[PDB]
């Protein structure tokens, strides 16, 4: 085995081979020269991350409070349109003329059902929704099983027909407004404009089961958070077909709960235990509620009933005090048959003024006295409510928001407050989105305060979305660098803006589907939940960005600059990056809004670029049949002029980009002058590298391919045969590598991939990176990030010639950091080539962490899909490890052993890169296996939550709470 | 103890006394006694010992 100065001499002159190689060919220092020698070309402005937050900050104000200004308008002619309202019951005499979603458009139909009337619309198909619509009125979701032509339905079609003149009078203002509507409470709900509803009810064999009192957004707004604590009775009785309808109902009774609700779930039987780990409220967000909608379903039912026991564990339970609380309306409702018992002492003392509200629930088909349970909902202010059935479920475990808002429409117009959603994904499928709400309220003859029998609830709510690309809009990343970036967040941690965030909904647990209890033709619920991914899971968490994290929940100002690891764009990195945060918070909500930026980011350039032929002769440098001579030319889709539109297919985008400035002077006068520019100036910079240096030295030996990925989205490989195999994003703000190069200060090498599909190994290479690097008035910028595709064979032959292509002696590799396999001795491992070094011998691998030469940190994806288990896709959760360096030092002697063999291996640390070269005496000399150390996506189901929630993160309510009002009418059960 | 998990209804039990002497009644017509049967041998379990 060779001594560990010959290992340093031999590493020496092969990270020294290596590098100028990739200093020479790739053309760093040129780069560097022609940015320079231009100075005048561009001018060099700062970011003023104090300023740019301050200016984003307010234009998500301004654009959430002109929402609201058409919110309250809408508000207020409900109001009073209804209070001229008449209750009609003529109407096979005066048809109620309206347009019906979810019903077949076709002329010939003609169903023509009494007292209603259809519209056909025209249907125009349009961009800012991705449906065909229909301007000229209001559609109307009906749910299904309830019958459109029923007096309570037909009266609201009658009166909610005036509300199509201010739907129009809201976008008539504003142009870019999104779906308008009023969710009745009725159960019918009317939204602008009219378009064909995503599920019809029997055209296809799919069929929507959605109810608008169902929604989340009508939910937030029909009432205030609360405090609830699900109490059901497990005693002998409630065994059989009752016992089963249970499970079901507080599973649904839970959709109804939000992340501002705390819930709890108990149960009794002579004792009252809690159903699960947790002991008191906890936060009802989708992990917690996932916990108790698993605990409720393994319910068995024996014993006594005892009425008393189980009120007086409810009302300990609602006293905690200590926890994080909702504090809100508090209500406990129980779930039971029938009741000998009405258990008058234990209200007395713990709720003798009625603080608690109690709903009593009775289900199945039973011979059971009712009357006790009516006594307890009456005397306590709650409510009554009977489920026989599967199809009773879904209707009255939603019908209590009834009842607790009624303190909020006896609040007046203190309680017309606009409220705006988490993000979920849109209904008819525009894409992740919030929604602002406000309720609407009765109000018949107020002039004289005539009646108030049900004056005391809500006609409906009403609410507008705000597309997540609308807020996008306002929070412009070009400026920055590939690492700066905005995170908008809710006071709850949510992260309402993230490069991070994605549209497929957050998974819990590990899904499992049992096919052989799938019945092929029946269509279950797809799904329902928010989009609620938290910051500290949004990003890799730390201690010095949980303080960042409360910091800016309690509405604070503030900057901080610290060092941090930044996972990469694949998840296969991590890098330790110089970061600065800065939040302010958004003064017309409860949003606090954020930036990161990269020292060194805090300058960009703007381009200074007006001749006539300047911007002319740069601009058929991207040209696709000029590429002979330039290189194979990206562009990156940015929305440059609001008519030429990103494509997906490249060569599609680039022309009827190239199109544009030839049949128009890039002066446009709807279109943003320095995007375009910049992409010009710039295509004048990745040209003169390619004319002026990697066209003269045509054929480096082991250089394949050579680009120069840049800021203006320009990728330019160099030969058109090498550019059908760069696989990249041809966006230079989602290009993994381009991100890691700016972190570091040394040549990057990027292992390439093991299996898939494509030409990916041999064909391409493996590549280095390097960003450029230049200084104009004693200011840091870093513009481009030039490269090389290296060809793999030549590279084996410099490394060949105490390691032979074939030994049994002794083998030895080069592995960047993170762990992956780039160069290997033996060629049965060199053909699994771009593969984690732990899955091909991975008794080194474990030793190597523990020497300290290597570091990981495990992770949380909460958006990942996966195939099911047996117990297409559904969501899940999977853990990610990534791997990097984190001891500087260059050297690591040593020897590991497995049991009866050692191994001597001397690993060494190429200077100004990344990679690192380690020799070992070979694997088979010693037979081990201790595991396979993988890295991967891979499937779990942590963290485990009741941990989680005796120590929850910081979180901070809602300021107003509407509840027990003194003049409620209390009288109706 | 006709209290299986089914949504399925069975009139005939024997859950007090009038029902009870009703479905007594019943199976001394004749009139779809083995049905009746058939339920009380499910609530013990079923076709077993
Ligand atoms: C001389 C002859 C000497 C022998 C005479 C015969 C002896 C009869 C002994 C049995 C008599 C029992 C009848 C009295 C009785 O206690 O019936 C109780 C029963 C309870 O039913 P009820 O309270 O109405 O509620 C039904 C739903 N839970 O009430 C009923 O269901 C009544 C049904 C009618 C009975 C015929
Ligand atoms: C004039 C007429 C006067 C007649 C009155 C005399 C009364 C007759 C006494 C019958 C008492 C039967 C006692 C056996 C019994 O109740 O069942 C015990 C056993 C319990 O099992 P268990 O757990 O309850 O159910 C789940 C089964 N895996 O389950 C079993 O083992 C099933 C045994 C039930 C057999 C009942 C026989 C009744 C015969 C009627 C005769 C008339
Ligand atoms: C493997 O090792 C070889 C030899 O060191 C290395 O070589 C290429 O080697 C030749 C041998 O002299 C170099 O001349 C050649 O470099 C160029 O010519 C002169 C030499 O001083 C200088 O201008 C630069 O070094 C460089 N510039 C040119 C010619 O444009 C050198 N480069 C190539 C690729 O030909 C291989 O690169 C090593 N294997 C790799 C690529 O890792
Ligand atoms: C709810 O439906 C009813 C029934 O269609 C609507 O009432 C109708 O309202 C219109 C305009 O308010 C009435 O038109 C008027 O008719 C009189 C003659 O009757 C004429 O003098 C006026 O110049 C005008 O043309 C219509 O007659 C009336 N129908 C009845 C039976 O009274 C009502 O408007 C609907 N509500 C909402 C909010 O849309
Ligand atoms: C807003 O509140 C008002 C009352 O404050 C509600 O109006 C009431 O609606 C009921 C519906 O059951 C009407 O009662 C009906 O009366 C007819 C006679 O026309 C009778 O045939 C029915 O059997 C039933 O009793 C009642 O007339 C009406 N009250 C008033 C004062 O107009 C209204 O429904 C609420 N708004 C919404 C959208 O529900
Ligand atoms: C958000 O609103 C706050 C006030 O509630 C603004 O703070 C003010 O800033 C100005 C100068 O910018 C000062 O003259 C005032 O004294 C500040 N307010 C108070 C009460 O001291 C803040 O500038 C706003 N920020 C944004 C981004 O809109
Ligand atoms: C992420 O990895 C880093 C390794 O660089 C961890 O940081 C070290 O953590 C240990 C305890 O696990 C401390 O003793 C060291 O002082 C830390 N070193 C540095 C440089 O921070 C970090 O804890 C990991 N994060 C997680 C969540 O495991
Ligand atoms: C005590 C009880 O019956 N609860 C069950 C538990 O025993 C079981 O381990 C779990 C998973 O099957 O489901 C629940
Ligand atoms: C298409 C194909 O052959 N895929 C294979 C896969 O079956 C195998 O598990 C993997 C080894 O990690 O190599 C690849
Ligand atoms: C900051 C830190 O931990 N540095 C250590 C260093 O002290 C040690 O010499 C080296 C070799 O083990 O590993 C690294
Ligand atoms: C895995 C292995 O080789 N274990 C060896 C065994 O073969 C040998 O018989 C024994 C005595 O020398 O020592 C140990
Ligand atoms: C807000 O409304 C005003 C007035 O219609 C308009 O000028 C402005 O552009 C709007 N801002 C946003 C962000 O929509
Ligand atoms: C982080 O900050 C220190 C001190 O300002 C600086 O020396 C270092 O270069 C920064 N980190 C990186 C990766 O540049
Ligand atoms: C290093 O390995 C030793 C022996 O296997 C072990 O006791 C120790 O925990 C390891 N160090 C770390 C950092 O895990
Ligand atoms: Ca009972
Ligand atoms: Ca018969």
């Amino acid at each position: 085995f060779p001594s560990a100065v010959t290992i340093k001499s031999w590493v020496d002159k092969m990270q020294e081979d290596l590098v100028t190689l990739a200093k020479t060919a790739s053309g760093v220092h040129q780069l560097v020269d022609i940015y320079e020698k231009y100075q005048d070309l561009y001018t060099v402005e700062p970011n003023n991350a104090r300023q740019l937050v301050e200016i984003a900050a307010r234009d998500i104000e301004k654009l959430l409070s002109n929402r609201s200004k058409a919110l309250v308008r809408l508000a207020l002619e409900a109001e009073k349109v209804q209070a001229a309202h008449q209750w009609r019951e003529d109407f096979a005499s005066n048809e109620v003329v309206y347009y019906n979603a979810k019903d077949d458009l076709d002329p010939e139909k003609n169903d023509s059902e009494p007292g209603s009337q259809r519209i056909k619309p025209v249907f125009i198909d349009d961009a800012n929704f991705r449906r065909q619509v229909s301007y000229q009125h209001a559609a109307v979701h009906i749910p299904t099983d309830i019958y459109e032509g029923s007096t309570i339905v037909l009266n609201e079609l009658n009166w909610t027909s005036a509300l199509d003149d201010v739907f129009k009078k809201n976008r008539e203002e504003d142009p870019s407004l999104l779906w308008q509507v009023f969710g009745s409470a009725t159960g019918l709900a009317r939204y602008y404009p009219a378009s064909p509803w995503v599920d019809n009810s029997r055209t296809p064999n799919k069929i929507d089961l959605y109810d608008v009192r169902r929604r989340p957004w009508y939910i937030q707004g029909a009432a205030s958070p609360k405090d609830m604590l699900i109490l059901v009775d497990v005693s002998g009785s409630v065994s059989g077909l009752t016992l089963k309808l249970i499970r079901t109902s507080v599973s649904e009774m839970l959709e109804t709960l939000s992340d501002d609700d705390f819930v709890n779930v108990a149960s009794f039987n002579s004792n009252a235990q809690d159903v699960s780990c947790f002991q008191h409220l906890v936060q009802a967000n989708v992990r917690n509620k996932k916990v108790l909608k698993d605990a409720v379903n393994n319910i068995t039912a024996k014993g006594i009933t005892d009425y008393k026991k189980g009120f007086s564990f409810a009302f300990e339970q609602l006293l905690n005090y200590n926890v994080s609380r909702a504090n809100c309306n508090k209500i406990i409702m129980l779930f039971t048959d029938g009741g000998e018992e009405r258990a008058q002492e234990i209200f007395a003392k713990y709720n003798k003024d009625k603080k608690v509200r109690v709903f009593t629930f009775s289900v199945g088909q039973h011979n059971y006295d009712r009357g006790p349970i009516q006594w307890m909902a009456c005397e306590n202010k709650g409510y009554y409510y009977e489920i026989p059935s599967i199809g009773a479920i879904r209707i009255n475990t939603q019908e209590y928001l009834d009842v607790l808002g009624r303190p909020m429409v006896l609040a007046g117009d203190k309680a017309k407050q606009v409220q705006w959603t988490n993000v979920y994904l849109d209904a008819l499928e525009l894409g992740l989105v919030i929604t602002g709400t406000l309720p609407v309220f009765n109000i018949t003859g107020q002039f004289e305060n005539k009646t108030n029998l049900k004056n005391q609830l809500i006609l409906g709510v009403m609410g507008v979305d705000v597309s997540l690309e609308d807020i996008k809009r306002l929070t412009p990343r070009f400026t920055l660098c590939p690492n700066g970036y905005y995170f908008a967040i809710d006071p709850n941690g949510y992260v309402l803006l993230h490069p991070n965030l994605q549209p497929k909904p957050i998974g819990v647990g590990i899904p499992t589907i049992n096919l052989r209890k799938r019945r092929p033709n029946v269509q279950n619920p797809k799904s329902q939940e928010p989009v609620t991914l938290d910051f500290l899971d949004a990003e890799l968490e730390n201690d010095i960005k949980v303080e960042i994290r409360n910091k800016m929940i309690d509405g604070e100002s503030g900057e901080k600059t610290f060092r941090t690891l930044v996972k990469s764009q694949d998840e296969r990195y991590i890098d330790k990056g110089n970061r600065t945060y800065t939040w302010t918070p958004v003064n017309g909500t409860d949003y606090s809004l954020a930036l990161v930026l990269p020292t060194y980011s805090f300058y960009y350039i703007k381009a200074k670029i007006e001749e006539t032929i300047t911007q002319a002769r740069y601009s058929e440098t991207l040209k696709p049949d000029n590429f002979e001579e330039s290189g194979y030319t990206f562009l990156a889709p940015r929305d440059y002029c609001s008519d030429l539109k990103p494509s997906d297919n490249n060569t599609e985008f680039l022309l009827n980009f190239n199109e544009f400035i030839d049949r128009k002077t890039p002066n446009n006068p709807s279109c943003n002058t320095d995007l375009i520019n910049r992409v010009l100036l710039d295509a004048g910079f990745t040209n003169e590298l390619v004319q002026n240096y990697w066209s003269k030295q045509k054929n480096i030996k082991g250089v394949k391919a050579r680009f120069v990925v840049t800021d203006g989205g320009i990728t330019r490989v160099y030969p058109k045969e090498a550019g059908e195999n760069w696989q990249e994003n041809p966006e230079t703000y989602e290009d993994s590598f381009y991100k890691r190069s700016l972190d570091n200060d040394n040549y990057v090498f990027t292992a390439p991939y093991f299996n898939k599909s494509g030409p990916g190994a041999y064909e391409s290479g493996i590549m280095v990176s390097k960003a450029v690097e230049i200084y104009i008035q004693g200011k840091l910028l870093k513009p481009a990030v030039v490269g090389i595709k290296i060809d793999v064979n030549s590279w084996i032959e410099n490394f060949t010639k105490d390691c032979k292509r074939n030994s049994d002696v002794m083998d030895c590799v080069i592995l960047d950091d993170g762990g992956f396999l780039l160069m290997a001795n033996h060629d049965d491992y060199t053909n699994q080539i771009g593969r984690f070094f732990g899955e091909i011998d991975p008794s080194l691998m474990r030793h190597l962490v523990n020497i300290s030469v290597y570091a990981f940190n495990k992770s949380y994806d909460y958006q990942s899909v996966c195939e099911p288990g047996a117990a297409s896709k559904q969501s899940c959760i999977t853990e990610q490890t990534q791997y990097f360096f984190d001891n500087d030092s260059k050297s690591f002697s040593g020897v590991l052993d497995c049991g009866n063999c050692s191994r001597i291996f001397h690993v060494e640390k190429l200077m100004n890169t990344n990679l690192i070269f380690i020799m070992v005496e070979s694997k088979g000399t010693c037979p081990c296996d201790t595991r396979l150390l993988i890295q991967a996506e891979q499937t779990s189901d942590g963290p485990d939550p009741c941990d989680m929630v005796k120590q929850p993160r910081y979180r901070k309510g809602p300021d107003v709470c509407f509840d027990n009002n003194v003049l409620e009418d209390y009288t109706d059960c | 103890r006709y209290d299986f998990e089914d949504t399925e209804v069975r009139r005939s039990n024997f859950d007090n006394f009038p029902q009870a002497l009703i479905s007594v009644f019943q199976v001394l017509t004749g009139e779809d006694w083995n049905s009746v049967m058939y339920n009380g041998i499910m609530a013990y379990g079923g076709p077993s010992y």
